[PDB]
């Protein structure tokens, strides 16, 4: 038993308009460099559809994420370590430039500049940014697929049509569409920390962000196919990987992450979840993969419970950090509602982003239907996006907890207009799906108002914890090259010294 | 020429050699950032799994033969063990840079995100294993190992830093000393290239825990 | 050192967990420094953007290295009461994406000017040393005018300075306005609520000089005709909160997540509250992603599918089980109650006019305005007129309100709707359908063309001592609909499965739409309404509103509302949303814009009728007025062009003109003067007479087209041109891609009001310019550009009809490079203006058309049919039956000391607008203080107008929805006309006064204001019409009611008089191309839809990278998988779309969720990036409006009639377009024109 903290997050895709200023916000704030142009820390893909890199979810292909062996043990797919390093010349599964897109520019500046007498007008046409060579046509991008864009059976290729008899969809009238938003998950049992030869790669103690060491990466580009999401980037400039930093930045303070403050949808809740981090292995590697999801709330702890909380102190965690997870929305989602589930959990990394499913408009029927349980709401088995999509998606291929979320969701729907329009308490719907009312109206505050203050309870890092804050709240950010950041020897070639510490050592004790 | 001798082989291995070691360590302490593989895999696919596999393979066994001929079974057993495996080696290497030089100049993506040093540095290589390779007919003309040992009183006496380390190579053939001056002129170049990606080869990986957790620091 | 830490490798190991599976280290993390300073930024401030997507969002602007980085929202709105879901963060995709403008490679940092001008310019101000003389020298030379005009859009532009443009184009409006006439010059710029200081920079330069601003709500189609035609209202909407309190909600034709982003989460999130929603898109839209059903009628044929839901609820909750809250609503706020005169016609009956209290013997008592009152039966057979018609709010006071109240005795009466059970006798009222009517691309369904229903009536004696047969509203509207009411009417239905005259089972043939959908949907709809007293809505869109009936889809809509008594009631109404339409300190702002502080009238002109006129589309119409004809219409009462109709209105002071008249309306006084009688009664006998004439008549001659045109926040165009081609080569003189032959090579009617000339004047504007921050499309075809500020760079204003705070654009850093804000831009010339202007134009006297006037005594005009001055069947009385002719003294010289004051008027003769007015002295006592004094010069001790805050102070301090005070004092003002008190409505607020400075810190709520009728307030929100039914404040239409029934002369003639299906229109651009420049591959003629697109708010944005990326890097169109297979279009392929109009290149997305027979091209991706040549043009590709042409709608011409008389953007002509086919086939060559030799060819 060692419990450890995390800031998780849940999005809710039942209200996702899938409009990527979570995107465009992430992106220029940390990858409009030279290197990183074409890769999307958060990125929001439209299914059905194969996604960006192109079928990432295809691990037969790409060979993400951890399997487990007949002995038990678990091996990354794409080998144990001397396979791994036997592979190190040439990464046999990465994934090339086109997987993603070609990044582009245009060259505006023509249409300032063309001539006088042209005999024509003049246009902007493409530039490729990686040979700043002339493109014939764009013939990819990072959301090409976007609202159903290409032929059903292109974008049925998506691998989350696996064991669904699809041809039913490619019917005008059985059409359906929604909003994949991801980033990185921020694992419990990362794959790709443990495919990096290297090392660079670690999940901080604190808060449990996942980081690559620019510094110590060596660009062995082994990561990047060990990640099952493919949320790892190679920076094809500087040579080394970037990945999803969870804006650490903001998130030390106790802020949201850039793309959780942005989504303009309301559908990102940040909160804190504590874990037993002696219970990972344990967990990932259960034999099988449709228990991962409850192997992995059962890592979870209760942050009410007075066992937990002295346990959690004992271990370190700051008393404002165990306060944030007694009233955590990802808690609330995850664990009491049981309306968030995992992305992919057979992959086996105990990923720690998670997805409350979407509803959907009902399905095509031979009239227009009757009053069913909810009334003149759905009910589950009636809305249009296939449930085993979505398990396929969220819960290893088992309908069960998929249904559960959706009828939760539309049981609460029909308890809250039996009070809003009938002025009446009908707990019906609630009773059959096993909620209380009290549970029900907590539900609908978080989800419906969804307060700021709700969506968001991020705590601090603490970040003058076992550091001194003192000298470095006088000193961060003077930038002249000390030559002396990044090493706890103090020795150094340039016989120089730290400004941001202090030298004349007391000595008055 | 007996001054250019004593120049090439008493007294340039010892500025490539502190070059190649402070600048190592320079470029380790104040140049992290810059330390890396720099792989062009990504932008071209195409090729690289045979090409750098035969490169590296290749290299790797010149290695270990150099590593071993030199600084440490009759010599003459060992030189027909270098002509053999050796040859065989840098074969193999030589296809593979020869492979990998086209590519860095005419795949367009690699070309046009390479750097000078890149360029250079392989193509130094290329021709070095080439001159390696044309070693192989001169050590023909000496199978009781004679050049072998020449060479290797060479190599040892500048590793143990006694003067007069030129004076093993008189009368070696002038292709030995070609491959000699160009095999320094690699570790003199080497801090300034992508070549320190091979101080940083992975061996702790093999007996590392598979997770990684850092404390507060 | 980080070598020598390497040895603590050990030292740095803690322990190991999970069994081994994990190590924790002790190691060394100062790397993170790295992305932690990245973060860091100088600091933040707060701005929005003036771009037209209704967003109005507050974002946090940081700037970091002294540049501006990037931007994330602000989330500090007042939040909502603890029911409502807050507001924040808002913001979009587009809005993320500003940052990068600031310093990308499109960005226009200096003036610039067309090379081959710029030499001419040189070369003549060598020659004259007045620039006046030296532009004269130019333009008055065909060759020299020509040679520049024809480089338009060709290259060629060379950095100038901000001294020589200001230069050359004041010299340019002197020249103009001394030999053509001010109305000559003009400036197009829209929306005004994205940014009201912005807007008003170029306008009141404009308005100064006598320039014409012409109007943009109506010409992009965003104005419904049907809100003024039903309230006497531009429009009006509930706020998105208010979306929160309904209980069911119809997303029709409006695609939530896409166009209205910040606001789609109070739609997501009622649904948790137990709202019902249904999405009606005819293809899988993303709005239907968030619904509970997914209704797909066929494009164009919604009003068919509204007309049938509308039945189902009459029948259900107002015959067979009438519903309490309904039927006391529709007697209360409709024209239901109200009487109709029937016309005799051959063995049938048409239905007339509305009855008035002047057709009555005694008059029903009323002296004042007896032919502006309608009438009704009390339920005691009596006849009354009731209070709030229109005659009650001019010439008296006190009764102008919904009371239920008898206008003559002041009692209270009920009004009786059916005259069912107490008809002297049955009669027999014909009915226009069109239902059988249309292309081969819709489904008809045959009946008659004139349907005979069975009416109650009763015979009258009217007051000329003639007899006639009257009738309800509510009995035709029953009737109408196809309510069989007993008296065995063959045409009614006797079931919905009866095909007749509105049906379910009609509609499911017309629409496609399932019928036992639409009665499900209906009467849930109805039901929840009733259960709820009005909590039902619809959100509606472009997706209905871009029809060219436009009109018959909205009333379908309005009266499912109406029936349902939803109109007025939080939770509930008719929730139209299209453009930022609603600057909520309207009448703060106005006076700023216009420089009514200064002068008045200004002269505003309505967009749709001046392009339609001046780039000659109207040379090429094809649809006839006959055509649109009611069945039951005197053919011959009706002849002529569409565009002759537009001349008839313009005459009769319907609509604005623009030119005015074919003489410089600066000469007329002095001519006056010689003739011996002051210059309106010259100017009215010229008018009779014909020594002068309306510019409209001639407007090819020479004299009478615009020669100077100011652009800014627009992009005219690349976006919002319709008729992109026409023009090109008629308003600029280039090559363009005009496909079809005109009226004259077809040997067709000429107009009957127009002159005709067989080779139309082209290049008429002598100097196009336009200001802008990135090089537009627009900017391409301009003869001088002018570098504007960003929304990062400048202070402003921003409001949306979408929430209730008023917040601002603020400047992050100066302006880059040598660009300035538009304030700053018009201010200097407006400067060079005034000191160019000396020695050619001084204190000049204007004669000044203006159109009769909705909200003015005036609007009671013509109140019972129409009568031509022009054909002798009246006298030309201006202000009457002609338009006001205004007197108006302008002291050019003193224009720039103009511009940079608050003028004398608001001092003089007060403010006000929407028919009250109010004084606003102690306004201008604060502004004296806030803004300084003048020193001396023509404006000496008026408050200044220097920096744009200080024109944002002005409009905050006097408007209503800004200063408690003037709140107070306008309701005030609109209480005498009720005779009710409504200062209640912001006695609370008295105080309250919103400064520029506070709202930078945090935006503020406006205050309730009766500009609006809707509510700001702490236990309700704000829901258009609620102060209607709640305050009883009547509704600015003939009858005071909610209008169901169009009257006027022109509605019934049209067949409008009440809501019918009307198919779409067939524009007949293709069949005369189709197959005439083969390319070799299949060509098929598909519906043309330009919805709103996902990356780009209209064309702003479309250039910018971010969104080009997540976009599918350029112009694209989406097609069926079906019709692309059929085409042989694979997904990306290159392909042409083109008609008789015009052609436009892009690639094709191929896509399920596209319906079989249309294509989807959002809109604007405009005409700068990635398109290649076209294969039927031989030029660069076209853009979307390279395939449309305006046609306008008689009945949006209409004036002088209580609500349908004109206000700039109230009503005129609309820039409809979804009708419109186009001809679409896979490319061949691929050739983009450039010289690079790197083109290519498509095969087969
Ligand atoms: N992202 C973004 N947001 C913006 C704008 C933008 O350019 N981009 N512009 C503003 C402005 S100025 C306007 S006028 C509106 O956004 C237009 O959007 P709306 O959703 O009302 O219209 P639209 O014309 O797009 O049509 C909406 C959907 O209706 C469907 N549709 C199209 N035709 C029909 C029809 O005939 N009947 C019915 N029932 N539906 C139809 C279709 O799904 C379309 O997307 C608004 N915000
Ligand atoms: S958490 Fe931060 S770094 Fe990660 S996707 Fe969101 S914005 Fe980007
Ligand atoms: S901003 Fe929010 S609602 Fe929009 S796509 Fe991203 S996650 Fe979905
Ligand atoms: S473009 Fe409009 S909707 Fe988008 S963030 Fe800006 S103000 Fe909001
Ligand atoms: S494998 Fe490791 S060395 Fe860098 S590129 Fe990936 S983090």
């Amino acid at each position: 038993m060692k419990i450890r903290s995390q800031v998780g997050m849940v999005l809710n895709l039942d209200k996702c308009i899938g409009c990527h200023t979570c995107s465009v916000t992430c992106k220029n704030v940390w990858t409009s460099r030279e290197g990183v142009e074409y890769a999307w820390f958060n990125n929001v893909e439209t299914k059905p559809g194969q996604g960006f890199p192109t079928d990432w979810e295809n691990q037969e292909k790409y060979k993400g994420g951890w399997i487990r062996k007949i002995n038990g043990k678990l091996q990354p797919r794409m080998g144990n370590r001397a396979m791994l390093l036997g592979k190190i010349f040439a990464n046999p599964h990465l994934p090339g430039i086109d997987d993603y897109y070609e990044p582009f520019d245009f060259d505006y500046q023509n249409l300032h500049t063309a001539p006088e007498g042209s005999k024509s007008q003049p246009i902007a046409r493409p530039r490729s940014l990686i040979t700043g060579e002339r493109m014939a046509k764009i013939e990819k991008g990072p959301n090409w697929e976007d609202d159903l864009g290409g032929e059903f059976d292109k974008l049925a290729k998506d691998k989350n049509f696996d064991n669904i008899q699809k041809a039913m969809y490619s019917q005008f009238e059985n059409t359906f569409m929604m909003y994949l938003p991801r980033l990185c998950e921020h694992c419990l049992n990362p794959a790709c920390v443990a495919t990096c030869p290297s090392g660079a790669i670690y999940k901080r103690e604190e808060d449990g962000i996942v980081l690559i060491d620019q510094d110590k990466c060596r660009g062995w580009r082994m990561c990047i196919t060990g990640c099952p999401y493919k949320k790892i980037y190679f920076n094809w400039k500087s040579g080394k990987s970037e990945k999803c930093i969870f804006c650490y930045p903001r998130i030390e303070a106790g802020q949201p992450t850039v793309c959780s403050e942005t989504c303009v949808g309301r559908i990102r809740y940040l909160g804190v979840l504590l874990y037993d981090a002696d219970a990972i292995e344990r967990a990932a590697s259960t034999e099988n993969e449709k228990d991962l999801y409850q192997r992995q709330l059962d890592v979870f702890l209760d942050p009410n419970d007075p066992k937990v909380i002295e346990q959690a102190i004992k271990d370190g965690i700051p008393l404002s950090v165990i306060e944030a997870a007694q009233q955590s929305p990802v808690y609330k989602m995850a664990m009491e509602w049981k309306l968030a589930l995992p992305l992919h959990p057979e992959y086996r990394t105990l990923p720690m982003v998670w997805y409350v499913p979407p509803l959907s408009p009902i399905q095509s029927a031979a009239d227009a239907g009757e009053l069913g349980s909810n009334g003149i709401l759905p009910d589950v088995e009636s809305l249009r996006i296939p449930v085993q999509y979505l398990a396929n998606l969220l819960t290893a291929g088992d309908t069960k907890p998929v249904l559960r979320a959706l009828k939760r969701m539309l049981a609460m729907r029909h308890y809250k207009r039996a009070e809003t329009v009938d002025g009446k308490v009908d707990t019906r719907a609630l009773e059959e799906v096993g909620l209380t009312e009290a549970q029900a109206q907590e539900m609908y505050r978080y989800l419906a108002i969804a307060n700021y203050e709700d969506r968001f309870v991020v705590p601090s890092s603490h970040r003058e914890l076992a550091r001194e804050a003192f000298p470095e709240k006088n000193g961060c950010g003077f930038t002249f090259g000390d030559g002396c950041h990044g090493s706890d020897t103090k020795f150094n070639l340039f016989n120089s010294r730290r400004i941001d510490a202090i030298d004349v050592t007391s000595k008055t004790e | 020429m007996q001054f250019l001798n004593m120049f090439f082989f008493d007294i340039y291995p010892y500025i490539a050699g502190a070059v190649f070691l402070i600048g190592s360590w320079l470029r380790y302490d104040y140049g992290q950032y810059t330390w890396r593989a720099a792989s062009s895999q990504m932008l071209d696919r195409k090729g690289m799994n045979l090409a750098s596999n035969l490169f590296h393979i290749g290299i790797l066994g010149i290695f270990v033969g150099h590593f071993f001929g030199m600084l440490t079974l009759p010599i003459e057993v060992a030189q027909k063990m270098a002509m053999f495996a050796g040859g065989a080696s840098g074969v193999l290497c030589l296809i593979g840079g020869v492979l990998l030089l086209k590519r860095r100049l005419f795949s367009p993506r690699v070309r046009a995100t390479t750097t000078g040093a890149d360029i250079l540095i392989l193509s130094l290589l290329v021709i070095q294993c080439a001159l390696g390779l044309l070693t192989i007919p001169f050590s023909a003309q000496h199978m009781d190992g004679s050049e072998m040992m020449k060479l290797v009183g060479w190599a040892q006496s500048v590793v143990t830093f006694h003067g007069g380390a030129s004076q093993h190579l008189d009368g070696v053939a002038f292709i030995f000393r070609l491959h000699l001056v160009l095999g320094m002129t690699l570790f003199l170049l080497f801090p300034f290239s992508r070549l320190i990606h091979i101080w940083s080869v992975p061996v702790e990986y093999l007996t590392r825990k598979y997770q990684l957790v850092r404390a507060r620091h | 050192s980080k070598f020598l830490d390497r040895f603590r490798y050990f030292k740095q190991k803690g322990e190991t967990f999970a069994d081994g599976h994990g190590q924790l280290l002790n190691t060394n993390r100062d790397w993170e420094d790295g992305y932690r300073q990245r973060w860091q930024h100088d600091k933040i401030v707060r701005s929005t953007h003036g771009v037209n997507c209704t967003g109005s969002c507050s974002w946090k602007i940081y700037v970091k290295n002294g540049l501006v980085t990037w931007e994330t929202q602000q989330t500090d709105y007042p939040r909502t009461r603890p029911d409502l879901p807050n507001h924040e963060p808002r913001g979009c995709p587009r809005g993320a994406s500003y940052s990068w403008y600031l310093y990308s490679a499109n960005r226009l940092k200096y003036p610039m000017m067309r090379k081959r001008l710029m030499k001419m310019w040189r070369e003549a101000k060598a020659l004259h040393s007045d620039p006046v003389e030296a532009w004269a020298s130019i333009i008055e030379d065909a060759d020299k005018a020509k040679s520049f005009k024809q480089a338009r859009g060709r290259g060629g532009f060379v950095r100038s300075s901000w001294q020589e443009v200001n230069e050359l184009i004041a010299a340019s409006n002197v020249y103009t306005i001394k030999n053509y006439g001010p109305d000559r010059v003009a400036g197009f710029s829209p929306i005004p609520a994205m940014s009201m200081v912005s807007y008003a920079s170029g306008a009141r330069y404009l308005s100064l000089i006598g320039g014409t601003c012409l109007s943009f709500y109506d010409w992009y189609c965003d104005l419904p005709p049907a809100s003024p035609q039903t309230w006497g209202e531009q429009t009006d909407v509930p706020e998105s909160a208010d979306w929160y309190n309904s209980s069911y909600i119809i997303a029709w034709g409006s695609n939530v997540p896409q166009t209205r982003t910040p606001d789609a989460h109070f739609f997501t999130e009622v649904r948790y509250k137990g709202t019902k929603t249904v999405a009606v898109t005819p293809d899988y839209a993303e709005i239907a992603k968030l619904c509970d059903l997914w209704l797909a009628p066929k494009q164009g044929t919604d009003a068919a599918m509204a007309l049938a839901m509308g039945h189902v609820m009459l029948r259900e909750f107002h015959l067979d089980n009438p519903s309490q809250y309904f039927t006391d609503y529709v007697r209360r706020y409709t024209d239901m109650p109200m009487l109709v005169m029937l016309e005799e016609r051959d063995g049938y009956y048409a239905a007339g006019r509305m009855l008035r209290a002047a057709d009555l013997v005694d008059a029903l008592g009323q002296e004042n305005n007896p032919e502006w009152k309608t009438v009704a039966f009390n339920t005691n057979g009596e006849m009354v007129a009731p209070n709030g018609s229109i005659g009650f709010r001019w010439g008296e006071k006190g009764k102008w309100n919904l009371e239920q109240r008898d206008g003559k005795t002041g009692e209270e009466t009920e009004l009786q709707l059916s005259l069912l059970g107490s008809q002297d006798e049955i009669a027999e009222v014909g009915f226009p359908y069109f239902g059988g009517d249309g292309t081969e691309h819709f489904n008809k369904v045959e009946l008659e063309n004139v349907l005979l229903h069975k009416l109650p009536v009763k015979r009258l004696q009217l007051a000329d001592g003639s007899t006639a047969l009257v009738t309800t509203v509510y009995d035709l509207t029953l009737a109408n609909y196809g309510l069989e009411r007993g008296l065995n009417d063959v045409n009614c239905a006797t079931s919905y499965d009866d095909v007749k005259a509105y049906t379910p089972a009609w509609a499911e043939q017309i629409t496609g739409v399932s019928r036992s959908q639409i009665i499900r949907i209906a009467r849930e709809f109805a039901d929840n309404a009733d259960k709820t007293h009005g909590r039902s809505m619809i959100i509606v869109g472009a997706g209905l509103n871009h029809w060219y009936h436009l009109d018959m889809n909205y009333r379908g809509l309005i009266n499912m509302l109406i029936f349902c008594g939803c109109v007025g009631q939080s939770g509930g109404g008719w929730a139209h949303y299209v453009g930022q339409e609603k600057l909520r300190p309207q009448t703060g702002w106005q006076p700023l814009a216009f420089a009514l502080d200064w002068q008045r009238p200004a002269r505003h002109m309505n967009s749709t009728s001046y392009f339609y006129n001046h780039s000659s589309q109207w040379r090429y119409e094809t649809v006839t007025a006959e055509e649109l004809l009611s069945p039951m219409a005197d053919k011959s009462r009706y002849t002529g062009h569409l565009i002759d109709f537009n001349v008839r209105a313009e005459r009769m002071g319907w609509l604005p003109s623009a030119p005015q008249l074919g003489t410089n309306p600066l000469t007329i006084a002095g001519e006056a003067e010689k003739a011996g009688m002051n210059p309106v009664d010259y100017t009215v006998k010229s008018l009779k007479e014909g020594s002068i004439r309306f510019a409209a008549e001639q407007p090819e001659n020479g004299k009478n087209h615009p020669r100077n045109l100011f652009i800014w926040r627009s992009n005219l165009l690349g976006s919002s041109g319709k008729g992109h081609e026409f023009m090109l080569k008629y308003l600029l003189g280039t090559e363009h891609g005009i496909q079809g032959k005109d009226l004259g090579q077809q040997g067709g009617v000429k107009p009957e009001e127009v002159d005709w000339q067989d080779n139309g004047l082209e290049g008429k504007l002598d100097l196009v310019v336009t200001l802008d921050f990135r090089l537009s499309s627009t900017c391409l075809y301009s003869d001088i550009i002018l570098p504007t500020a960003t929304w990062y760079e400048k202070d402003d204003m921003n409001t949306s009809d979408m929430h209730p705070f008023i917040h601002p654009l603020s400047a992050a850093v100066d302006p880059a490079w040598e660009a300035k804000s538009d304030w700053e831009i018009y201010k200097a010339i407006a400067k060079k203006f005034s000191e160019v202007c000396v020695g050619h134009l001084g204190k000049e006297t204007d004669i000044v058309t203006l159109p009769i006037q909705h909200d003015s005594a005036a609007e009671l005009a013509q109140p019972l049919d129409v009568k031509d001055w022009k054909k002798g069947e009246c006298d030309l009385i201006p202000g009457k039956t002609a338009p006001h002719i205004m007197v108006v003294e302008r002291d050019y010289p003193a224009t720039y000391e103009r511009f940079t004051s608050i003028g004398p008027l608001m001092e003089k003769i007060g403010n006000g607008g929407k028919g009250i007015a109010w004084n606003t002295q102690s306004e201008m006592d604060l502004l004296r203080k806030l803004n300084y004094t003048k020193a001396e010069g023509p404006a000496k001790g008026q408050p200044m107008l220097n920096t744009a805050i200080d024109a944002a102070e002005m409009i905050l301090t006097l408007a209503p929805e800004t200063n408690g005070q003037v709140a107070v004092k306008a309701w005030a003002a609109l209480s005498e006309f009720t005779g009710r008190d409504h200062t209640h409505l912001a006695l609370n607020k008295e105080d309250e006064k919103i400064r520029f400075r506070d709202i930078q810190a945090q935006p503020r709520k406006i205050i309730s204001s009766p500009t609006w009728s809707g509510l700001e307030d702490e236990h309700v929100s704000y829901n258009a019409g609620y102060t209607n039914v709640h305050e009883l404040i009547p509704w600015r239409t003939l009858s005071g009611r909610q209008q169901l029934y169009q009257d006027h002369q022109w509605m019934r003639d049209f067949g409008e008089s009440l809501l019918v299906y009307r198919p779409p229109i067939d524009t007949r651009s293709v069949k005369e191309v189709i197959g005439q420049k083969s390319n070799g591959n299949q060509e098929k003629a598909l519906n043309f839809l330009t919805p709103h697109q996902k990356w780009g708010i209209h064309s702003t944005y479309s250039d910018n990278l971010l969104m080009l990326t997540l976009g599918r890097g350029g112009p694209v169109v989406w097609l069926s998988e079906a019709d692309a297979k059929d085409l042989g279009i694979a997904d990306n392929d290159w392909i042409e779309v083109f008609n008789s109009n015009g052609a436009l290149t892009a690639r094709a997305v191929v896509s399920q969720r596209v319906p079989a027979g249309m294509t989807m091209m959002y809109h604007a991706q405009e005409r700068i990036v990635n398109l290649p040549g076209s294969e039927i043009t031989q030029q660069r590709g076209g853009i979307h409006n390279s395939v449309t042409r305006i046609t306008p709608k008689p009945t949006h011409m209409i004036g002088g009639y209580a609500h349908l008389a004109y206000g700039f953007n109230y009503y005129g002509t609309v820039g409809s377009n979804r009708d419109e086919f186009v001809v679409v086939r896979k490319m061949k060559n691929i050739d983009w024109l450039d010289g690079e030799g790197n083109d290519q060819v498509q095969e087969s």
